[PDB]
């Protein structure tokens, strides 16, 4: 199924899509248009959208650091399962609480 | 486009 993947959308009608049929808490994955071969989250939080970078070497998946992954899948339900370990500078969490969908 | 949060991690 892998419904959380959109595969036809620019970072920013993913942004604007996360605001209309989305929640806080709501979040995707998509191809990411500044480097062919990688993956990126959009994610909804307090009102705005936070994306994040996911490197694709070929051999294994991460977020430029962290826990390494063979599947983009495994990744994402990772950080879904395990809720604190996706931080940002600032000290806030990441949350990726509800898939969005095609 | 609009920019990538930096991620840290322990």
């Amino acid at each position: 199924s892998r419904r959380w993947f959109h595969p036809n959308i620019t970072g920013v009608e993913a942004e604007n899509l996360l605001l209309t049929r989305g929640v806080d808490g709501s979040f995707l994955a998509r191809p990411s248009k500044s480097n062919p071969g990688d993956f990126t989250l959009s994610v909804r939080r307090n009102g705005a959208v936070t994306h994040i970078k996911i490197q694709n070497t070929g051999d294994y998946y991460d977020l430029y650091g962290g826990e390494k992954f063979a599947t983009l899948a495994e990744l994402v339900q990772y950080y879904m399962e395990h809720h604190g370990q996706l931080k940002e500078k600032n000290g806030d969490v990441i949350e990726l609480k509800y898939p969005l969908n095609c | 486009q609009t920019e990538y949060a930096t991620i840290v991690f322990p």
